């Protein structure tokens, strides 16, 4: 067994994270105390579970998890939630003010007096681990903290633990649920610092996550406990080979060797079937095959594109429920005859499968209904770049402007580092384009 | 804990700090002696922003300076008189004649270190200080000149810190002196430099709304200064209610200010005040020029950025949906070059006597309207050096005049820059 | 259309289906923090400069 | 109050159907960059399709399907029918063609070696050469296609001249395939010649403008006379002798597509015209030649069509305040 670090950073990531751990409690039969009747190995185990959590010696299971803000109100809402007791203090570090939507504030500021306090609680939770293999991030692009921060704290990760892989869960800003217009220089300015830094990040559109609830989930205005409790079935679903009993992507390593042959290009879009809001009294339940090739229609991604219009290099099936190897491979077959699906030809046109049996869990009193059976899909396509553009386009015409510039300047940053970090996002949407492409 | 600091200076500066006072006072519970006896915990949620806590008394953190007595001795026995500190009462005798030398070189100069006496006092008992505000004319003495010298000595001493400010800028047309162009342009350059907003309040926006809009034959600057407050309520909604915003002054001057010297920022208010008004009116009132206190046309420049908070229970799917149609309508009026530069937000709390209003926020570049008149006007009497003597006698030169002058024409040709760029 | 490497446990199982065949030293990362730091004390005391000026010219009022 | 931007000032079509929104009071046009649209009017090359439909509550539309290039490239659709079994290599409509790189030289080379005594003239073009003999053609090259030349066309009479039909096909955003009712030939003046001399063999606009105008106006036939020639000469109608054809190719190539380029369920919404290009040979069989992405009309028929992309295009999804034939599938 080897145990994962969960790193939440800023608003986005705090209160994300806060959604994700509740609902590995409910999974695991954890209760808010931290007790586990079904475990029986009493202060102790190195079962599937004990990736995520530790035990102490009154049977309660401690996240292996440490959140991070620059301001005290949203890590305040842990310390009294409905699951305070399961965390303690030194897993709780919050500053006084925070980075103000500005990256230079988060990263060099802020970030120099608070970052040897950080590595030094992550430091505690590596000392109980037997085999740490690396640490899972959770931030948004658009916060000053979540963006400035992470990017830093990213650096030194990779020297004080130059051999762990780091997965990220990243928040792309969104206009619908989002006052500033700062955000694309932060993602641009984090993106760039963390690219070599970063091993598999998973991106989620708030703009997806904000119209899956409007259109399939019937609320009206998606707010971010909305947002978040959507989000974190997701992440469970990309983590629950982590913390159950499975084969496929069993370590963090195996998400970069499934997931990723280029590094630079380790973006994978995530699909996410079926979602049913709670209010329909009865939902016809659906197939395997109904579920499946919900995974290819752009209404489902965690991102917006258009995958029909670029190339995959690697697709992973993350079933939940009642599902059998027949019924998948029978709707792989009848889907590929009706979509789009083009792989590169340096790769295999293939699917990895996983399934486990246990379905979805849902939060008592949310918005979701409970399905026999839902489905994840991972898929590593050059299409996701179509985020990109739009990012850098907005960043290119504030820039010209240097409208807002002086903000980061202030703070310590160079001119230079904008350009240096928008050459390399023109380098990604290359990379990409290499891969995927009157009368 | 996220407090702010605030100061009002002189005559004008007062009398709207005070209803002010009176109207978040109202808003969060507070009675005349300082007792809570609100109905709500959201109240209280946030009363450590602008009220210090004492006998379970909550006191303003509000510091009142001038440097005549009258005004002062006025608000100390006015309706929330007493709510205020005793000690923050800082006050001379000379005054300050209208004469924005004697309040930013001499008369002014023997009161500032007193002032700050008590502003450190107030910084040192908060937890985290957000920044602070100033409110207070341009036109006068006191406000303009001790008011600007004041900002100086607080960046001085508080470098990090937000300085916004309530700025009432002057108009003939409600006039106390001819030398109110010379003051508003002297202080204009003090804010240009240290501040991170300016709210421009002008006089002439303020009347013509109480004389054509709420059919006032009269109006007296106690009418003025109901439009004023209901403002300053709206705009600090989002610091002292829970609700979709949580930003400190910092991370909302960084959304709102592209350009350090371009932070003078346009309000309104909507609905200018029993029919309840639909939320298609409420937001075509907030953009429509007859409810903007800069008596600045939008429709001859282009927004930067634009902030608006609605206030009271309604459906946000419907302001979304009449946002969109007002950006259609004004659709070549916002820069294309700041993506998504117009931002809602909501709180559910409604301000005394209204089930919902609105507050605008423009950072728009048609704001040069307002300087470009206080530089004519400031030109017409420098030509031929009229009432300047009442500056040199305080020991100021022609050539500091010259450069003010020069500076707001600068001003002005940077506003110009963005407003075709 | 194959399937290859099935794995079946209690929980669940896992299997792949193929169609068809084909960094900065902590020296440099304080150095560059440090760097921005003394670019903000710099203007800063620009700033300090400005303003000690300007008492200057109050005094010389 | 509708917007719309204009990013390709060269486009005839588009240009019409811009100044009829401007006409109706109920449409507003932007600036070239302006993201806040309604209605798109692209460019032809490197459509910005990935910035479209994330503007918050703007319900946005483009003048383009991205995707329909593989059919409106010559290299492109020949290989789109090839590997398409809904049409296949034995595809009946189609001339023989093959794409040849400066590929298929080995089985180009091939079939013309089966056909040395059937009649052996191809032309390859991506620049128009006819030959009988191969090496000339594939010598001629040194991206390509060559194609299997008509050596038996339906020459109109009096004249023994050739033509090809262009047909306007509008695609709205529900993939309603709309066939303008008006078509047009473009024929050539000078008379066929089965004898280098591409003044009879080549039937562009351009190539016969530079006996030019003698039989019709502009080398431009419309339907109605077409039609009455066909029942006069031959006694039969054009409707039952070439539009059944005609409508049956472009559905095939449309339906072949739809799951690649629909945007049924997509954030934004697409819309295209197209400009099918056909041949009759002598036995009254159609052929398809190509298919243009951005295609202009005839002089006569730029009002009546481009209202007509208005009012199914785009009113379609931007209501105010049939001269299509609809092919159903
Ligand atoms: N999905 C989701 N997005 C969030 C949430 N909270 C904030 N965001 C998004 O994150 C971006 C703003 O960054 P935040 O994370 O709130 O800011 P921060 O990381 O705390 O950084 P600073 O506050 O500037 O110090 C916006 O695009 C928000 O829409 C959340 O709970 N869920
Ligand atoms: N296989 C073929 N058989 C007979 N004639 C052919 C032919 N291919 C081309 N032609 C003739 O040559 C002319 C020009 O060829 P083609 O249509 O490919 O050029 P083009 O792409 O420029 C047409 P447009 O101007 O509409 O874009 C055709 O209109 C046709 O008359
Ligand atoms: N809105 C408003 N403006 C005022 C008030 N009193 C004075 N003014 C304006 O402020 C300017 C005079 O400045 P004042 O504050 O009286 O001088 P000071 O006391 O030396 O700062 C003129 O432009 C007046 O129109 C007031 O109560 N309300
Ligand atoms: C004491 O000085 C101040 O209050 N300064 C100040 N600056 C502000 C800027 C914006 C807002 C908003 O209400 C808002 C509305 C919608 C989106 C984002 C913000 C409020 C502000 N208050
Ligand atoms: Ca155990
Ligand atoms: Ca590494
Ligand atoms: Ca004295
Ligand atoms: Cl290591
Ligand atoms: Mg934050
Ligand atoms: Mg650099
Ligand atoms: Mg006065
Ligand atoms: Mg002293
Ligand atoms: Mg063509």
């Amino acid at each position: 067994m080897r145990e994962c670090i969960s790193i939440h950073v800023g608003q986005a990531g705090v209160q994300i994270g806060n959604a994700c751990w509740e609902l590995y409690c409910l999974e695991h039969g954890i209760q808010p105390d931290g007790q586990m009747p079904s475990d029986k190995t009493i202060g102790g185990g190195d079962d599937s579970f004990n990736t995520f959590f530790s035990e102490t010696g009154a049977g309660k299971h401690v996240p292996r998890a440490v959140f991070v803000d620059l301001e005290p109100t949203v890590i305040d809402e842990v310390r009294t939630g409905t699951y305070r007791q399961l965390f303690h203090p030194e897993q709780l570090i919050t500053g006084k003010e925070d980075a103000a939507n500005n990256y230079a504030r988060g990263h060099y500021t802020i970030g120099k007096e608070i970052i040897d306090l950080v590595l030094d609680r992550i430091r505690k939770l590596a000392d109980q681990c037997t085999g740490l293999q690396g640490f899972l991030v959770f931030h948004s692009f658009g916060g000053g903290t979540g963006s400035g921060f992470t990017s830093l704290l990213m650096e030194r990760l990779s020297v004080d633990y130059g051999k762990k892989s780091k997965l990220e869960f990243s928040i792309y800003p969104a206009p619908q649920v989002s006052t500033a217009v700062v955000e694309p220089y932060n993602s641009i300015l984090t993106t760039h610092t963390t690219l070599e830094h970063s091993d598999c990040a998973f991106m989620v559109d708030n703009e997806a996550i904000y119209d899956i609830c409007r259109r399939n989930l019937d609320i009206e205005r998606p707010t971010y406990t909305n947002l978040n409790r959507l989000i974190s079935q997701i992440v469970s679903s990309i983590t629950a080979s982590l913390r159950f009993d499975g084969a496929l992507n069993v370590d963090l390593t195996e998400f970069q060797t499934n997931l990723v042959p280029y590094p630079r290009i380790h973006f994978p879009l995530a699909t996410y079937a079926p979602v049913i809001s709670a209010e329909k009294a009865y939902h016809e339940q659906l197939s395997v095959a109904e579920i499946t090739n919900a995974c290819f229609e752009p209404a489902n991604q965690m991102v917006k594109c258009d995958p029909r219009h670029g190339k995959y290099m690697a697709c992973c099936l993350l079933y939940r429920g009642d599902v059998v190897p027949k019924d998948v491979n029978a709707a792989i077959a009848t889907i590929k005859t009706k979509r789009s699906i083009q792989f590169v030809d340096w790769c295999p046109t293939g699917f990895k499968v996983g399934i486990n049996y246990q379905p979805p869990t849902v939060v008592p009193g949310g918005d979701l209904a409970k399905v026999q059976r839902a489905v994840c899909m991972l898929s590593n396509t050059t299409a996701i770049a179509e985020a990109w553009a739009r990012l850098d386009h907005k960043f290119d015409l504030m820039y010209a402007k240097r409208a807002f510039v002086h903000w980061y300047v202030g703070e310590g940053m160079e001119e230079g580092e904008f350009s240096e970090a928008r050459e390399d996002m023109a380098a990604l949407e290359k990379d990409y384009e290499e891969v995927g492409v009157e009368e | 804990m996220r407090e702010i600091v605030h100061i009002q200076a002189g005559q004008c500066g007062n009398q709207i700090g005070a209803k002010f006072w009176e109207v978040i006072s109202d808003e969060h519970g507070i009675d005349p002696t300082g007792s809570y006896h609100g109905d709500s915990d959201l109240q209280l949620e946030r009363i450590n922003v602008y009220y210090n806590e004492a006998g379970n008394k909550y006191v303003p953190r509000a510091i009142l300076v001038d440097l005549e007595p009258g005004t002062m001795d006025s608000v100390r026995s006015g309706p929330f008189g007493q709510i205020f500190r005793p000690d923050n009462f800082v006050f001379g005798q000379s005054g300050a004649g209208n004469n924005w030398a004697k309040g930013h070189y001499t008369e002014g100069a023997e009161l500032v270190d007193s002032v700050l006496d008590v502003v450190r006092k107030e910084s040192e008992s908060c937890d985290c200080l957000q920044g602070f505000q100033l409110t207070h004319s341009l036109g006068g003495g006191t406000g303009s000149g001790m008011g600007t010298l004041l900002i100086s000595k607080i960046r001085e001493e508080y470098p990090d810190r937000i300085m916004n400010t309530f700025s009432v800028m002057p108009s003939p047309k409600v006039s106390d002196t001819v030398v109110e162009p010379y003051n508003a342009t002297l202080s204009v350059h003090q804010l240009v430099e240290n501040t991170d907003e300016t709210y421009c309040i002008d006089n002439e926006a303020l009347y013509d709304i109480c004389f054509r809009t709420l059919k006032l034959t009269t109006p007296t600057y106690g009418d003025l200064n109901h439009l004023v407050s209901a403002t300053m309520s709206g705009v600090t909604t989002c610091l002292r209610f829970p609700g979709q915003l949580n930003a400190d002054l910092r991370k909302l001057a960084v959304n709102m200010v592209p350009f350090p010297r371009l932070h003078f920022f346009m309000p309104g208010f909507a609905p200018l005040t029993y029919r309840a008004l639909t939320v298609p009116e409420l937001t075509q009132q907030m953009f429509d020029s007859k409810n903007m206190m800069a008596a600045c046309d939008p429709r001859h420049g282009r927004y930067l950025t634009v902030a608006a908070i609605f206030r009271g229970r309604m459906s946000m799917k419907e302001v979304d949906e009449q946002m969109l149609n007002v950006q259609n309508k004004n659709s070549s009026y916002f820069v294309e070059w700041i993506p998504n530069n117009v931002k809602t937000a909501v709180c559910d709390i409604p301000p005394r006597g209204l089930k919902m209003s609105a507050t605008f926020i423009g950072n728009s570049t048609a704001i040069q309207e307002l300087f470009k008149r206080i530089s004519e006007q400031f030109t017409a009497m420098f030509r031929r050096k009229a009432f300047l003597h009442w500056y040199t006698g305080e020991g100021m030169d022609e050539m500091e005049f010259t450069e003010a002058e020069s500076n707001m024409n600068d001003l002005v040709s940077e506003y110009q820059q963005y407003q075709d760029a | 259309m194959e399937v290859i490497e099935l794995n079946k446990c209690t929980s669940g199982q896992s299997f792949e289906v193929i169609l068809k065949p084909p960094d900065p030293s902590l020296e440099e990362i304080q150095k560059k923090l440090e760097a921005a730091e003394e670019r903000r004390k710099y203007q800063e005391a620009e700033l300090l400069k400005h303003l000690a000026e300007k008492r200057e010219h109050e005094r010389e009022v | 109050m509708y917007t719309f931007v204009v990013r390709d000032e060269n486009s005839s079509v588009y240009a019409e159907v811009s100044r009829l929104l401007l006409a109706t009071g109920q449409w507003k046009r932007l600036r070239k960059d302006n993201p806040r649209f309604n209605l798109m009017l692209g460019e032809r090359n490197r459509l910005p399709f990935g910035r479209l439909g994330h503007e918050p509550g703007l319900v946005q539309l483009v003048n383009y399907y991205r995707g329909a290039d593989k059919l409106c490239r010559k290299a492109s659709l020949v290989k789109l029918i090839k590997t398409s079994p809904e049409l296949s290599e034995s595809c009946t409509w189609f001339p023989e063609s093959y794409v040849i790189y400066p590929d298929e030289r080995e089985v180009f080379l091939a079939a013309y070696n089966r056909r040395r005594r059937e009649g052996n003239v191809w032309i390859a073009k991506s620049g128009i050469l006819i030959s009988s003999e191969a090496s000339e053609l594939l010598d001629f090259i040194d991206v390509h296609v060559i194609q299997k030349y008509l050596e038996k066309p339906l020459l109109l009479e009096p004249g023994h001249r050739k033509f090809d039909i262009r047909s306007w096909v509008l695609v709205d955003h529900l993939y309603n395939i709309y066939l303008y009712r008006e078509g047009v030939l473009r024929t050539s003046s000078e008379p066929y010649n089965s004898a280098q001399d591409k003044t009879c063999h080549l039937t562009n606009h351009c190539i016969q403008k530079e006996n030019y105008g003698r039989y019709e106006e502009g080398n431009e036939m419309f339907f109605e006379e077409f039609n009455q020639y066909l029942m006069d000469a031959l006694n039969t109608t054009l409707e039952n002798s070439i539009l059944l054809q005609i409508k049956h190719i472009i559905r095939s190539c449309l339906m072949c597509i739809e799951p690649a380029i629909s945007t049924k369920h997509l954030h934004y919404q697409s819309f295209q015209l197209f400009g099918f290009d056909f041949m009759v040979d002598e036995e009254l069989k159609v052929w398809l030649i190509e298919v243009n992405g951005a295609p202009a009309c005839a002089q006569k028929l730029y009002a009546e069509l481009c209202q007509g992309i208005v009012d199914v295009a785009i009113s379609s999804v931007f209501p105010l305040a049939s001269i299509f034939i609809k092919l159903h599938h």
